[PDB]
């Protein structure tokens, strides 16, 4: 009841002028089906037209809720209305979709990718597809995207569309207050009005009182779209939702929604897209053939209006104008990007990070959000770009936390060395995380506490330092092990500070803390990594297989046992397999590699850890056999 | 009976167990290694031999390493890294020169070329249109 | 006939067609940027006369 | 822009299924036909004789 309450609507009530056709008005209604105020005279009263759609044929069924209001009402209540009747919680991205309103057909890997990215950005961002809500055009491959969503995908895309009201087809089967009507899917082509697309979510039909005429939806879409950029982000560090301008073919107009785009505080960046035609087309033209903005010659102005003139049929005079409001776009050329063949994500993904327009650090933990690596290094890692100082080691430690390997791959290949960012603080903040996966690590921890001091359970506010860290490797090694964080010279170290404190070789640190807390994939990179390889395999051989031992006996799930014995595995057969590079190459290096004593593994073997790991297939390999022949 | 299981299962018990008995060759190995060299008849001598020992160290590390240099920890650490660098490219090699791969490989590129040919016909169209209509002008 | 085994085995075969649907998409790729040149040429020609 | 008549559907329905065509079965449900609302059990009994 709150809707007819609160928004409004018009109906066409005027003196009837013929204009061409007796029946005809100015609203274009017939003569006798009567029941702005210039030539109108429309007059104000409750919405009587509101509620859900069932969309009958067509394919799936799909619910879309929808609404009539006036062409002049406020944002704030069209959005009030999004985020409390609808249940729509505020996007974290808003997507503006044109083109031109005549039907097209591109081609089939165009067509086929642009679905495919348009799906997957509203669904890893969670965003906001704004669409012209009739099925024409560029909006019909909008649903036929959306098909292919509901054909192969889970997610329920907020695809808004936002159409005259006047122009849809069958207006007497959505006349209802709160009440499901069914609608047919069928669009006569004899007909002029066009059928609502089936495969939305939100309708927004607004009635500037007219009828089979656009215009009434361009006005009350802008300002909605400012009104929602203008709240701010969940993030609170002082920016609004970013907004991105989609551009799939168009017309004479879009060129002008390109220019207010730009020409906006704070700016809409604009994304077009190539092989569909006409508009889109010639802002790729004239990307490219660009030089310095708006500094272009005389032979590529000349071929912008014969080819202005021969794809939209205009004068020579329309096409100087098009050809100066398209200068007036490319003033602003850092703005538009083109999409040329051989999708919509990188379109929608570089809007966010200059929609956002903060600071290298702020792009890089919004892409690390994402889970972007490709994204991050095509933008944010583009020459050109100035790093502060200290904000690449943070971003290094929030993609260790967050489980980024490409992140950390990314981070380590543009300047970021382990040496000088690896502290004692940074890796007990390491283990004390809480973001990731799952680990077993907070039992091992309380098994060595209650056998060092027989207390119980930890407190859940407890700060695991590396001391206790260092007595879990004695647990799970087994032996007479001896890890360097419980010796003498780490526990005063440890005492007097909670280059000294950096670790000489910190690929070894983070291989041993990638395994602890079930990071397989972060393993393997940092065993590729760093030296005392195998070293480091049969250690994490051992270490996995003795976690998955202790999560077997403590009566824990039985899937984290059996990955256990996965990794265990898989370590092993990289020490079996860097053994057999090692035979390849030399095989007096290969037995010093396998004999020589290991200082940071407790004076260790390498022979000896691979008999502790109980790596069979280590010592029946016939290097080891003929190197314990020597020894017999 | 008894036969037939014994026979089914001789394989898989004989490689485990010749497996096993190479794993164990170096529990022998160090085994003996530690122990004395008098037999264990005469081991009173060699038993006496360490109290003796025992006792003169208190009145006044299991394994068998190599003990080399530092120019050698880095002639090791530089084979190390030969040994990590051609297994992972080796393995490059051998997933490129598979034959999934390059069936993969073949098939996505004869996708790319079919749709931009396709399009190399259909804007074609377009050309021998202009040259035909240049050839009715002139 | 070791060469004729060795032309007509399935792992040669796939290499040999793998390799030139290599060549001939970089050069059917230089035919396509190519070619818009010569639609410019066309366009502007027609544009001309 | 295809009109359709009220229940001839659902008789194409009942004549696709009594003449074992799957694939007319799948368009039909893909074009609005639904189960629900279209077996009873006279139309079960007449598929059963």
């Amino acid at each position: 009841s709150w809707i007819e309450r609160a928004f409004y609507k018009r109906e066409c009530v005027h003196i009837i002028p013929s204009t061409k056709d007796p029946h005809r008005c100015c609203c274009g209604r017939l003569i006798g089906q009567h029941v702005w105020s210039i030539s109108k005279h429309t007059q104000l009263s409750p919405t009587d037209a509101f509620g859900t759609i069932e969309f009958q044929g067509g394919g799936h069924s799909n619910k879309a809720m929808y609404v009539r209001v006036s062409f002049d009402t406020k944002p704030d209540l069209l959005l009030h209305l999004m985020t409390k009747e609808w249940q729509l919680e505020l996007p974290k991205l808003l997507i503006s979709v044109h083109g031109g309103l005549q039907n097209f057909e591109l081609q089939p890997k165009l067509k086929q990718v642009f679905g495919k990215g348009l799906i997957k950005a509203a669904m890893t961002t969670g965003a906001w597809i704004f669409t012209g809500g009739v099925n024409t055009g560029v909006i019909r491959h909008v649903g036929d995207a959306l098909k292919d969503h509901a054909s192969k995908s889970r997610g329920k895309i907020c695809t808004i569309g936002i159409a005259p009201w006047g122009i849809v087809e069958n207006q007497e089967d959505l006349i209802g207050r709160d009440v499901v009507r069914p609608y047919q899917t069928m669009s006569n082509p004899m007909s002029k009005l066009t059928v609502l697309n089936s495969m939305h979510s939100h309708f927004i039909l607004a009635d500037n009182g007219t009828t089979g005429k656009y215009g009434a939806e361009v006005k009350l879409r802008r300002q909605l779209e400012k009104h929602i950029s203008l709240q701010k982000i969940n993030t609170r560090i002082g920016q609004g939702v970013p907004v991105v301008a989609l551009i799939v073919e168009g017309g004479p107009n879009v060129i002008s929604i390109v220019l207010e785009y730009l020409r906006d505080t704070p700016p809409v960046p604009v994304v077009v897209c190539d092989g569909s035609g006409r508009a889109s087309d010639i802002l790729a033209f004239g990307h490219k053939y660009s030089e310095e903005g708006g500094l272009i010659n005389e032979s590529l102005r000349d071929q912008l209006l014969v080819t202005i003139q021969k794809t939209f049929t205009y004068t020579r005079t329309q096409a100087q104008h098009l050809f100066i409001i398209l200068m007036e776009c490319m003033k602003k050329k850092e703005l538009i990007t083109v999409f040329r063949m051989g999708d919509i994500d990188l379109a929608i993904l570089t809007a966010l990070l200059k929609g956002a327009n903060a600071s290298a650090p702020d792009q890089l933990s919004l892409a690390l959000a994402w889970n972007r690596v490709d994204i991050a290094r095509s933008q944010i890692f583009i020459y050109g770009q100035q790093w502060p100082v200290g904000s690449l080691e943070q971003a290094m430690l929030d993609a260790l936390v967050l489980d980024r390997v490409d992140f950390v791959k990314l981070l380590i290949e543009n300047g970021v060395s382990m040496h000088r960012f690896l502290t004692i603080s940074r890796l007990e903040e390491l283990y004390n995380t809480r973001h990731g996966p799952s680990n077993t690590l907070y039992h091992l921890v309380r098994d060595v506490k209650k056998r060092e001091y027989p207390k119980g359970n930890l407190p859940p506010d407890y700060r695991i330092s590396l001391i206790d860290i260092g007595l879990v490797i004695e647990y799970l090694m087994g032996g007479a092990y001896r890890c360097n964080y419980t010796r003498k010279r780490f526990r005063t170290l440890y005492h007097n500070l909670f280059e000294i404190n950096h670790f000489p070789f910190p690929f070894h640190e983070l291989m041993v803390w990638a395994v602890l807390m079930k990071r397989q994939k972060m393993a393997l990179f940092f065993w590729q990594h760093g030296e005392e390889a195998m070293a480091k395999a049969l250690v994490a051989c051992k270490l996995c297989k003795a976690m998955a031992h202790e999560a077997s006996e403590n009566d824990m799930v039985d899937d984290i046992s059996q990955e256990l014995n996965h990794n265990s595995r898989d370590f092993g057969q990289l020490a079996v397999e860097l053994l057999d590079q090692s035979y390849k190459q030399d095989e007096q290096l290969a037995m010093k590699l396998l004999t020589y004593e290991l200082k940071n593994w407790s004076n260790a073997t390498c022979l000896q850890l691979a008999v502790a790991a109980k790596h069979r297939d280590f010592i029946a390999h016939t290097c080891s056999q003929m190197l314990l022949t020597d020894m017999w | 009976l008894l036969i037939a299981v014994f026979n089914n299962t001789f394989f898989e018990v004989k490689s485990i167990s010749n497996q096993v008995w190479k794993f164990q060759r170096y529990q022998l190995i160090m085994t003996f290694h530690e122990r004395p060299v008098l037999p264990p008849p005469l081991i009173i001598f060699s038993h006496m031999t360490m109290i003796f020992q025992h006792l003169c160290c208190r009145w006044r590390d299991y394994g068998l390493k190599l003990f080399i240099t530092d120019d050698e920890l880095k002639k090791v650490h530089d084979f190390e890294e030969q040994c990590i660098e051609e297994y992972f490219r080796e393995k490059d090699d051998r997933f490129n020169s598979s034959n999934d791969e390059r069936i993969r490989v073949t098939s996505e590129r004869v996708e790319n070329m079919s749709m931009r040919l396709e399009e190399v016909n259909e804007r074609e169209h377009s050309m021998k249109a202009s040259l035909q209509t240049v050839d009715i002008r002139l």
